[PDB]
């Protein structure tokens, strides 16, 4: 029924229990890099408007925490990338969207926590925070392509009317 | 074309006499909440119907529903007027003498047939086998008897009764299936466990060494198909159901099997016709027809008789309706015409034939 | 049958008369009575004439299935009889519609209603299932008529699965699942109220019907319609166009999203219920598997469709594919667990679908009515 | 212990596990013998105030044991530190044995006990016996009923008869079914699995057997005196009228739900009038009832009426004057459900010393068999 986790390889690792993945990165960030395009992101989003609807999800998979992560940032996104009217204007907001502590898990604050892996390790906390904030940074570029349309450069009303919905009925911002 | 209507505990058959085969053979149960739902369709409708038996054990106990059931017979099953020709009926030995001559008078007052030749079941069986003098086995489902015929006549001070029949063992096989896991509950459940009866079971020389060979070796496992999608893989009771006849202590009864009752039937009898009566043991009923019951009575039977002669045991393949066909066969015969329990009897003498033509 | 039999339905959001041996109602009207808040008892309205009235209180009488007041259900049946279908009752036999699960007190209440008021000579009052079977037959082969099959009976309240096998329902299999198109219309409207402008909120509810009727439709998966739909939006997105009740100044609305998430949420009850998350495809399985065990293959066999809600475009063939998956696993499981030696028959899943499935009980209701035998059924004066 | 004051005694049933030590006249504890899984394992107690969020289990049916992975679980619960606290090593054991077991599982429940719990005396007891030891009787008859199968049983002096015993196929579990069927006829449904004990209490409640069935349908017909409401945990109030005495009905008629047979009425005539002549005057005088699904009300004043018609138009035929002579008694004291105990606490009291009624420990070291 609901939509679990995809390409999980073999050999992967597990800090704290999410699946680090090749991403096509532009920005920055310490990670093994990418040789193909169909990385997790342009997957996950292919996803993502089924997934909102979803109140109860198995945890299939390890790589499975990737998705429920992406999935509740990009509704975060799509809340605050509502008002702005120019592409260049919503692509700088989105790229200083990504320059922000949030709470990642195994701290107070962190909503749906229960399903997580605490880093109490010394190194877990600054990777986690890096590729956290790299993956929130990562998702803006592909979503100004598609959140805006290409021939009024205005937010389509398609995508903005799943700005309500939370995912698990839990999202990030308390 | 006589009809020959044989009664039954389990399954009544009719059919018409130059045929050599039952052509309607339904079972007989009646049910109640229409009124007149007998049969398949009282059976089909098991919601709602509280169905009971008429006949029970061999004897009718219940008349009413007896003359429902006859007349079900002469009306969808055959299709015929009942007075066009006369008609056959059988009735199992060792009933009340009144009750011959009850059901005369009930099928007087309601369809007047021509003719009747009321008989005993055990009589023809042996004809139909191809000869007139041995010992007979109505191992049928109400009830089991040991009857002698030398030359046609039954002896009434040499036959035995055995309660054991059918249903027991069924309700036996129910019994042993509960203990295994696969549980099955109520009786529309009957007509499933039946199916098991049929078509997975046998009987085994070494009863010891069957179950030794079974306990330790799991080759004698059978899967059958319920009418689910289920499989059932079925182990030992392959034969441990079909042995309470032989071993009647399993179900509690202290009666003998029913292979001490043959040698008990023929010491119960003369001193010359023994040679006869050995070579000569012939089968029958509904259940006999497991695999491999002649040679169980073939090697018991001779450990018990003397050294000094030859049993030989004997049985057609068409068993089970051995008792239609030994009818059809006698009904249809050149001097049979003369001696029928005819109508012009009863019409000259009135109320009077239930007391004077008993032979 | 000097004059025919009178056949009259009521229901949660409509109501259907008619005459028997005719192949449609009559009149299908909604079950609306109006009155103002002597003879002012009679100074009533039903019907289409009851849903917009300036100086009348309007109101319906039966919810969820069952009859609230009936001071007013006497009065509607009145205007039934004596306004549209013209009848005197003195001189017709009457066939009424129950709801499954139905008290005896509220069965007798009907026939009070009915024998001491209206003088009735003969009433019957039928289960909806066997009624809702027997029309199946009318777009069947001629080799396979049986009173036996599991009927989802879909409509306006609730959705009931019930079972009957051999003419006769077998009371505890049934089971109910809270979903009905009143759920379907008000998920899409809060969908339509979330992206489009233009809407009046006095027409809301109107228009969430008329995009419901209109355009709907089931697919196999979500994500490759999402996918369709932003690829190449001319083919598969459609505009309305309705009149406002103020100044007639028409407006335009586009259809999008809404045409297929509306009818998911029979599959998907969790979409709109947060109490209740298991799919039909799972109860009609619960319920078929919860009977005598001789009867089970026959009822997967026919799986018959009546009601309104049932109309949307291959509904049927989710049902046929998800019952056809979740049997052939436990089939796969039984035979894994012995072995491999036999092979048991795959059981055979078949869904019917008619011409006649929005008024099915009706159809059922005449063609029972017109034979000869039926009026030796009825219960008469006397025996009241 | 040293002397001998560590006996318990234990009735393991279908629905209730009754356990308790020797000399009392009151069972210790009482609990249902319930285990489940939810949908770790949750047994005894606790399977019973939550059951349609739990998937249950019987482990046992009229003595045959179902699956032997889960009565372990449940013995540790009674042999267990929330019920009896007992220490295993030093303690003796006297169980109960329904009438026509099989020998493999009454040999299983003595071998496993001896291994995986060491305790140091067993023995097993038929139930027919012990009913009449807690009565003072040698020589009787035992009409014993519950949740699983009713038996009609008798015995002579200490030894029963397994020749004579007929059973019929209802109890308790069967007319609490039928009562669900019943109540589906008036708008009110109760689902097979999750409300099972729901109508027990409805059952346990408001049930009786009717004397007359004639005054009884008059009363139901022309009066509302029958109707009694009864409160739910939801917080509905149904009302049961006339469905009071039906329920109860199958016991006397079997066919009601689909059973082939005689009642338990004529079922005992029948037991009583197979066995030598000079043996059945002393069964009549002596029949005792025993086990929960005999507390009918009323119950006790109709086998004594059907028993003496049933005997005054079948053996002694019309001639109304010698039943004064002919005497039949029916005893039923109102300690009736734990019958199988109280004989269990007498029969562990008298033969608590003397070392050969228990099967010891070494026996089975050395032989593995026993011939008690
Ligand atoms: N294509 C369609 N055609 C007709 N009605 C449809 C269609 N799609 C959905 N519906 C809904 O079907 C329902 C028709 O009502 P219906 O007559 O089936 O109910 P009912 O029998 O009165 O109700 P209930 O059985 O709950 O008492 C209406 O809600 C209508 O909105
Ligand atoms: N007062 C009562 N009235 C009616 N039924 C009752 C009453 N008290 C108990 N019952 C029912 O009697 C049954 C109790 O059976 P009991 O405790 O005697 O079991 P048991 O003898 O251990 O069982 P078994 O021999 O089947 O294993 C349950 O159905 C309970 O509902
Ligand atoms: N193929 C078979 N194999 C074994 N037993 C059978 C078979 N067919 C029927 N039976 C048994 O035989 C019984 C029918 O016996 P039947 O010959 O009708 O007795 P009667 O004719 O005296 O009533 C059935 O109840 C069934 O248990
Ligand atoms: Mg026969
Ligand atoms: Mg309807
Ligand atoms: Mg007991």
């Amino acid at each position: 029924p609901a939509y679990h986790s995809s390409l999980m390889d073999p050999d992967t690792k597990l800090i704290g229990n999410m699946a680090l993945l090749p991403i096509r990165s532009q920005f920055k960030g310490p990670a093994p890099r990418e040789t193909k395009d169909t990385d997790i992101v342009d997957e996950a989003i292919y996803y993502f408007k089924a997934n909102v609807f979803f109140k109860n999800y198995e945890i299939k998979n390890e790589a499975d925490r990737t998705l429920i992560y992406i999935t509740l940032y990009i509704s975060e996104c799509l809340k605050k990338l509502q008002k702005c009217n120019s592409k260049s204007q919503g692509e700088k907001e989105m790229y200083t969207l990504g320059i922000t502590n949030f709470p990642i898990p195994g701290e107070p604050g962190f909503p749906l926590n229960a399903i997580y892996a605490k880093p109490a390790n010394k190194q877990e906390d600054e990777v986690m925070r890096a590729y956290l904030q790299q993956l929130r940074q990562e998702t803006g570029l592909r979503l100004c392509e598609k959140v805006f349309d290409p021939q009024n450069d205005k937010p389509s009303k398609w995508w903005t009317c799943f700005v309500k919905r939370q995912f698990m009925n839990k999202s990030l911002s308390g | 074309t006589a009809l020959v209507c044989d009664n039954g505990s389990g399954l009544v058959k009719a059919g018409f006499a130059g045929d050599d085969a039952p052509r309607a053979v339904f079972p007989s149960i009646v049910g109640r909440p229409k009124d007149s739902y007998v049969g398949d369709e009282a059976q089909s409708k098991r919601g709602i119907l509280t169905l009971k038996y008429p006949i029970e054990h061999g004897i009718i106990t219940n008349w009413d529903d007896m003359e429902k059931i006859w007349h079900h017979t002469f009306y969808n099953e055959l299709r015929v007027a009942p007075e066009e020709h006369p008609t056959l009926l059988t009735e199992a030995p060792l009933n009340p003498k009144a009750n011959r001559e009850k059901m005369t008078q009930i099928m007087f007052e309601t369809f007047n047939v021509p003719a009747m030749y009321v008989a005993i079941q055990a009589v023809l069986s042996l004809y139909a086998s191809g000869r007139t003098t041995g010992i007979v086995l109505d191992s049928g489902d109400g009830v089991t008897h040991n009857v002698p015929i030398y030359e046609g006549y039954a002896l009434p001070h040499a036959i035995m009764r055995l309660d054991l029949a059918g249903r027991d063992l069924t309700d036996y096989l129910m019994k042993i299936l509960t203990e295994r896991g696969y549980s099955f509950v109520t009786t529309a459940e009957r007509e499933i466990v039946r199916d098991i009866k049929e078509k997975l079971c046998y009987v085994a020389l070494d009863f010891e060494n069957e179950m030794a060979t079974a306990a330790s070796s799991s080759s004698l496992e059978k899967s059958y198909e319920l009418p689910d999608g289920q499989v059932i893989t079925i182990g030992n009771e392959r034969f441990r159901c079909p042995e309470t006849l032989f071993q009647p202590s399993f179900i509690g009864m202290e009666s003998a099997g029913i292979h001490e009752t043959t040698y008990n039937s023929i010491m119960k009898c003369d001193i010359d016709i023994r040679k006869d009566l050995y070579a000569n043991n012939v089968m029958s009923g509904g259940t006999t027809m497991y695999p491999g019951i002649a040679d169980r009575m073939q090697k018991e039977i001779t450990a018990l008789a003397p050294s000094t002669m030859k049993i030989k045991i004997i049985a057609p393949p068409e068993r089970k309706y051995s008792v239609w066909i030994g009818g059809s066969i006698l009904a249809s015969l050149s001097t049979f015409q003369q001696m029928w329990i005819t109508k012009q009897e009863y019409d000259e003498a009135g109320p009077s034939i239930v007391h004077r033509k008993c032979f | 049958g000097r004059l025919p039999a009178c056949v009259v339905d009521c229901g949660t959001g409509y109501t259907k008369l008619g005459y028997a041996g005719n192949t449609e109602p009559q009149f299908i009207i909604p079950s609306c009575i109006a009155i103002k808040e002597g003879v002012d008892d009679l100074d009533f309205f039903i019907g289409d004439e009851a849903i917009e009235k300036p100086t009348y209180a309007t109101k319906w009488p039966i919810r969820h299935g069952i009859v609230e007041d009936w001071d007013l259900m006497e009065r509607f049946m009145e205007q039934v009889i004596f306004k549209y279908l013209r009848a005197e009752p003195e001189d017709h036999y009457f066939l009424l519609t129950e709801p499954p699960l139905n008290t005896p007190e509220n069965r007798e209440y009907t026939a009070e209603i009915m024998f001491e008021s209206f003088n009735v000579p003969g009433l019957y009052i039928a289960v909806q299932a066997v009624l809702a079977l027997a029309a199946s037959w009318t777009s069947r082969q001629v080799g396979e008529r049986t009173l036996t099959g599991t009927v989802i009976d879909s409509g306006d309240g609730v959705t009931h699965v019930i079972p009957v096998a051999e003419g006769y329902v077998i009371g505890s299999c049934i089971k109910h699942i809270p979903i009905a198109g009143r759920d379907i219309t008000y998920f899409i409207q809060q969908l339509l109220r979330d992206r489009e402008v233009g809407i009046p909120p006095e027409q809301s509810l109107e228009t969430a019907k008329a995009v419901k009727e209109r355009y709907s439709y089931v697919c196999p998966d979500l994500v490759k319609e999402f996918n369709k739909y932003d690829t190449d939006g001319s083919k598969w997105i459609k505009q309305y166009t309705g009149i406002n009740a103020i100044s007639k100044k028409e407006f335009s609305i586009d259809v999008g999203y809404e045409r297929f998430l509306g009818p998911e949420i029979f599959f998907h009850p969790e979409f709109a219920n947060p109490d209740f998350t298991q799919p039909i495809s799972e109860v009609v399985d619960e319920v078929i598997q919860n009977c005598p065990i001789d009867v089970r293959r026959p009822l997967y066999k026919n799986i018959v469709l009546s009601g309104g809600s049932t109309m949307f475009r291959d509904f049927g063939r989710r049902l046929q594919r998800d019952l056809k998956r979740t049997v052939d696993a436990r089939l796969k499981l039984s035979e894994e667990l012995s072995g491999g030696r036999l092979k048991p028959k795959p059981i055979d899943v078949q869904v019917i679908t008619h011409h006649m499935q929005r008024y099915a009980v009706w159809f059922g209701g005449s063609m029972l009515a017109s034979t000869p035998e039926f009026y030796q059924v009825c219960h008469t004066k006397k025996d009241y | 212990d040293s002397q001998g004051r560590k006996v318990v005694v234990c009735d393991n049933g279908t629905g209730f596990v009754k356990c308790g030590y020797a000399g009392s006249n009151f069972p210790e504890h009482i609990f249902p013998a319930l285990v489940g899984r939810p949908i770790d394992l949750m047994v005894g107690d606790e399977a019973s105030e939550l059951r349609s969020m739990l998937e249950v289990n019987y482990p046992m049916e009229n003595g045959i044991v179902r699956n032997w992975d889960d009565m372990k679980h449940l013995w540790d619960y009674t042999f267990g530190p929330e019920k009896l606290n007992i220490d295993t090593r030093n303690c003796k054991i006297l169980l109960t044995e329904p009438p026509m077991n099989p020998t493999k599982n009454r040999e299983k429940i003595v071998e496993v006990m001896f291994e995986t719990y060491q305790f140091s005396g067993v023995y097993v007891a038929i139930q027919a016996v012990l009913t009449l030891y807690a009565q003072g009787l040698l020589t009787g008859v035992v009409v014993d009923s519950g949740d699983g199968v009713t038996h009609i049983c008798p015995v002579y002096e200490g030894f029963s008869l397994p020749h004579l015993t007929r059973r019929l196929d209802i109890a308790g579990r069967d007319i609490t079914r039928y009562l669900i069927k019943l109540l589906l006829l008036r708008g009110y449904a109760f689902n097979h699995s999750a409300d099972f004990e729901t109508v027990r209490m409805i059952k346990e409640k408001l049930c009786y057997v009717g004397y007359n069935i004639e005054q009884e349908q008059k009363l139901a017909l022309e009066t509302t005196v029958l109707v009694e409401s009864y409160t739910l945990p939801d917080g509905r109030i149904i009302k049961v009228g006339g469905e009071r005495f039906e329920a109860p009905e199958a016991l006397f008629q079997p066919h009601l739900i689909n059973v082939e047979g005689v009642g338990v009425a004529e079922l005992l005539f029948n037991t009583i009038q197979a066995a030598d002549i000079d043996t059945r005057s002393e069964f009549y005088k002596h029949i005792v009832l025993s086990g929960g699904s005999t507390m009918y009300p009323g119950l006790p004043s109709r086998l004594e009426r059907e028993l003496k018609q049933l005997y005054l138009e079948r053996v002694l035929k019309g001639d109304v004057e010698k039943l004064s002579k002919f005497k039949i008694r029916i005893e039923d004291p109102p300690r009736r459900k734990h019958m199988v105990f109280l004989g269990g606490a007498v029969l562990a009291d008298i033969m608590k010393d003397k070392d050969n009624f228990w099967m010891t420990r070494q026996e089975y070291q050395e032989k593995g068999v026993r011939v008690l």
